RNA sequence: UUCUGACCUAUCAGCUUUUGAUGUUAGGGUAUUGGCCUAACAUGGCUAUGACGGGUAACGGGGAAUUAGAGUUCGAUUCCGGAGAGGGAGCCUGAGAAAUAGCUACCACAUCUAAGGAAGGCAGCAGGCGCGUAAAUUACCCAAUUCUAAAGAAGAGAGGUAGUGACAAGAAAUAACAAUGCAAGGUUUGUAUUGGAAUGGUGGGAAUUUAAAACCUUCCCAGAGUAACAAUUGGAGGGCAAGUCUGGUGCCAGCAGCCGCGGUAAUUCCAGCUCCAAUAGCGUAUAUUAAAAUUGUUGCAGUUAAAACGCUCGUAGUUGA
């Protein structure tokens, strides 16, 4: 809005079709839109599990 | 040594309650009051 | 790493604290222009002093000197924009001639008090803080905004203020009166 | 930071008469004993005999100050509470 | 690798050359030049225009603070460059390493072990202990900024975003106003009675913002009168702006940067009252710059205050019709 209201500044995008929206925008922006839901929620404990792995220590 | 008479005067004196008073002004308001009391009416 | 955004002191503390003539003069200035602190005077004083220093340096340089004509004209044009120098004057010795009441006269609170709206300098200062003023197209709550000449023609009320005709009165009292009237009737 | 060893009573230079209450403290850093001044009349009994003082300079670098001969340092916080705060009015915590 | 540029110290004056110091020749070695290293031969090289030592609470510079102009102090710390990864040393791979989240050993520390052996290096980010005058979360996120890859799509405590944060820096409330009554002025200006307006702060909801949330901004509800929604800090002889006001103490307690104050009227203590300076900031300490033309080139002083060598010759130095 900016001080004292009655006015709002932003930034806009208009794509050729929905396919373009699928192509050239990233997931949070899609979530913000409402196209697709938020994915996997492991966070940086994912990193901890990754570092828990050591190659050919387990069969996988 | 002659140490332990220390704290004499503060212990001796009476103790007085500090009263109420109507809120001393802050800021602009205090400055305006000062301006009037020093400079305006006097004469 | 450390942020690259800059920052600076606005003001310089005055030296020689208790000098009577200066001290009484500062109080006198506060009395006229409604400033909260000696600090407000000091920032304005510092601002004037920088201008005076720049002008002094410029006037040492010779006439027709390329840097001098360019920078001097530019600084003077900036003074015209601020409303510090009139039309007839256009020379660096009137820049040196600039003086602290003349600068205070260009505060937005002062301008409002002069133009009307409020009935007191102090009234103007609270009116500005409580968001009633507008420079046209833009709203402001800062009483140390300085007025430029092309903006002196558009001081107004804020359109979202009571005096602008927004939410029109005291909600509490008007509702209480209306409820009592409905109950009573 | 140091610890109080002994409570001492320095007598003034000639033109004044008083017994000035001072505090001998051993700095933690270097094992150095020094005599330090304590402002405030109740403050001599605001330090215990094996307490922790926060000592500072005394307005003058190493120079002797006023009446006191030989005192270069000043106590400004005791039992990690401020001396002045305890003294002034009792605005902050007594000894525990 | 050329040139040129530095802090303090003469109670450090001769240093360097067998163990390469300086050169010549020839080699070896290097990615390449070279005492870089071997052999043979010269006997040089550097030094009061301060070598060789010692000190440094010394990484260098871009720069920082203070400056009228000279200056003086500061520069671990955003960028650039160097150096190092507990202390030393030696190595592999590869274009690039004498690499430290590569390796081998020693010393100094030190974890697991069934005692046979094994594993170790936070000055990455968190967090702990200790040291201390002295310093934040075992946070969330790879969205942006960028990097690395078999390069969109994966990773990144690089990095961003919050949390903690009175380190600094900017903006800015703590009322405003009209009536009367009183006050002073030639219908005025000031100030205690009243009494309707104005509004953040604040609580709630949103709108929005956002990696996600929170903040910001914006809107709608709520929502000040002792506007208790309560401004503090340090002062009031002089220096130095404000008390020969009121009580207590009575040379004691104490204050006091300094001069001094305190022995029965304390303009200085201890209070209270009043007043004053700055103000969401204000005190104190230590260091440092100005003030200091008290380090003096600009710009000091040397008859007597500090200071002309006992006297002359004279080499370097500086200066020269």
């Amino acid at each position: 809005t900016l001080f004292g209201g009655g006015r709002t500044k932003g930034f806009g995008l208009i794509y050729k079709n929905v396919d373009a929206v699928k192509k050239f925008e990233k997931k949070y922006r899609l979530v913000r839109e409402g196209l697709i839901d938020k994915e996997t929620k492991a966070g940086r404990r994912a990193s901890k599990e990754l570092k828990n792995r050591r190659k050919k220590v387990r069969g996988t | 040594g002659s140490l332990a008479r220390a704290g004499k005067v503060k212990n001796q004196t009476p103790k007085v309650p500090k009263l109420d008073k109507k809120k001393r002004l802050t800021g602009r308001a205090k400055k305006r009051q000062l301006y009037n009391r020093r400079f305006s009416d006097n004469g | 790493p450390k942020s690259y955004r800059n920052y600076s002191k606005t003001a310089r503390n005055p030296k020689r604290p208790f000098e009577k003539e200066r001290l009484d003069q500062e109080l006198k200035l506060i009395g006229e222009y409604g400033l909260k602190n000696k600090r407000e005077i000091w920032r304005v004083q510092y601002l004037l002093a920088k201008i005076r220093s720049a002008a002094r340096y410029l006037l040492t340089l010779d006439e027709k000197s390329s840097k001098r004509i360019f920078q001097g004209e530019a600084l003077l044009r900036r003074m015209v924009r601020q409303g510090l120098l009139g039309e007839n004057e256009e020379k660096l010795d009137y820049v040196l001639g600039l003086t602290l009441p003349k600068l205070l006269e260009r505060r937005l609170q002062t301008k409002v008090f002069k133009l009307g709206l409020a009935k007191s300098v102090h009234h103007a200062r609270v009116l500005i803080r409580q968001r009633h003023i507008r420079v046209g197209k833009q709203m402001v709550d800062i009483p140390s905004f300085l007025v430029r000449v092309d903006s002196e023609k558009h001081i107004d009320f804020a359109t979202t203020s009571p005096f602008g005709g927004a939410r029109p009165g005291r909600v509490k009292r008007k509702s209480l009166k209306k409820q009592k009237e409905k109950t009573e009737a | 930071k140091g610890i109080v060893v002994e409570k001492v009573a320095i007598e003034a230079k000639q033109p004044n008469s008083a017994y000035r209450k001072c505090v001998r403290v051993q700095l933690i850093k270097n094992g150095k004993k020094i005599t330090a001044f304590v402002p405030g009349d109740g403050c001599l009994n605001f330090i215990d005999e094996n307490d922790e003082v926060l000592v500072s300079g005394f307005g003058r670098s190493g120079h002797s100050v006023g009446d006191l001969p030989g005192v270069k340092f000043k106590v400004v916080k005791v039992a990690r509470v401020s001396l002045l705060a305890l003294f002034k009015e009792k605005k902050e915590k007594p000894r525990s």
